[PDB]
């Protein structure tokens, strides 16, 4: 009854090589293929995603282009 | 909003009329109090003559 | 349509504030006119009496 | 019909007034109350009912309040990562073992008013 | 219309998302193909053209094996590219290493798909030594 689900560690975590095939192993698992760029932020904060936002940022949207209107 | 509107236009002309129904009993009142007290007048002046 | 729903709001608050008064004005009203009917059966007992 | 618009005229008038009045007043304190803790981090809200929405600001005030560190919130800006966030901050409260009864995500998503007053009155009542 | 927008919408993201990281991981498996093949006197500069005529493949297998493959074919032809293709995948298949969706016209006519998938398998589960 009184537990945090988050601070728990995930499920899944719980259970000689060449080094250089290794590398390409554990390089590929990034989407991209490569590490991630630092300063750039992820899919879901882009406004390209199509789905639709919550209706908050949405009246936000509206009342930011309503003040660039004048 | 225009629907909103709407229901507010029924729910002003409903309670007006309701007003009106008040104010038109509320004249009466007075002339029906002082027809009272002249009861108590022809009652008091019937008991000394008695 | 906005400015249309405010404004309606504030006449319908002036007008449920004028309808109080004359509620109020009922109840008093009501309220002295039966002490007066207490009165003139108790006087018209004393008549019949006397 | 005439006495019950009597009695639908006062239920609207002094029930609606005086709870406004009072959640106007316990808002504005609120805000304020709210805003000095935390000013030490370079935040402030405006509205208590807007702001509180997106679950990120509950969680810097947990934080602050608390001293410890929350998980980070979720990384997102949907509907169901607005929940995740929330209630991220309503289970580290439920380890405080401080009492919220009718609490969920989705209240104070929607933006009920009633519902968010009385989960600052708590969290004052915790941690003053 | 509707149908417009989906187009628009595959062509760009799909697209976009598989060219950036088939570029990315035909780089560096380029990189690690040349890697092991500079033991002998070969180097590969584009990986789809260079895998071709098959000759490539069987000293890649032969460096990394470290045991000998039958003699290549001799010839220019189409035909004589396919049986070099096919006696590296066939060796392939004898090291019991699991291949899906194989054969030589694909790697002669050079699918990029396919030629990146052969590469990953050999990285993966190819022992060597």
């Amino acid at each position: 009854p009184d537990s945090n689900i988050y601070k728990k560690p995930p499920i899944y975590k719980q259970r000689s090589k060449h080094l250089i095939e290794d590398l390409i192993i554990e390089s590929s698992k990034f989407p991209a293929a490569q590490p991630p760029d630092p300063n750039q932020p992820a899919k879901i904060e882009t406004d390209y995603w199509p789905c639709p936002p919550s209706l908050a940022v949405v009246e936000t949207e509206w009342r930011k282009r309503k003040a660039s209107r004048r | 909003a225009e629907s909103r509107c709407r229901e507010m236009d029924e729910q002003i002309r409903l309670m007006d009329q309701n007003l009106k129904c008040l104010s038109a009993a509320e004249e009466k009142y007075s002339q029906k109090e002082d027809k009272y007290e002249e009861e108590i007048k022809i009652l008091t002046d019937k008991l000394k003559e008695a | 349509s906005e400015g249309q729903v405010r404004q309606l709001e504030e006449q319908l608050r002036i007008m449920d504030q004028t309808l109080k008064a004359l509620m109020a004005a009922e109840d008093k009203y009501s309220q002295k006119e039966d002490k007066y009917e207490e009165e003139i059966k108790v006087l018209s007992d004393k008549l019949k009496e006397a | 019909d005439n006495d019950n618009s009597s009695a639908r005229l006062f239920e609207r008038s002094r029930i609606k007034a005086l709870a406004d009045e009072r959640e106007v007043v316990q808002k504005k304190t609120f805000t304020k109350w709210v805003n000095s803790h935390l000013a030490r981090v370079s935040c402030r809200i405006t509205d208590l009912y807007k702001d509180l929405r997106d679950g990120r600001m509950l969680i810097k005030l947990l934080e602050v309040l608390s001293g410890e560190m929350l998980p980070k919130p979720t990384k997102g800006k949907m509907r169901i990562h607005c929940l995740e966030n929330v209630d991220k901050a309503l289970q580290f409260l439920k380890e405080q073992r401080v009492h919220l009864e009718n609490m969920g995500s989705h209240d104070i998503v929607d933006g009920n008013h009633r519902l968010v007053l009385g989960l600052i009155w708590t969290i004052i009542l915790r941690f003053q």
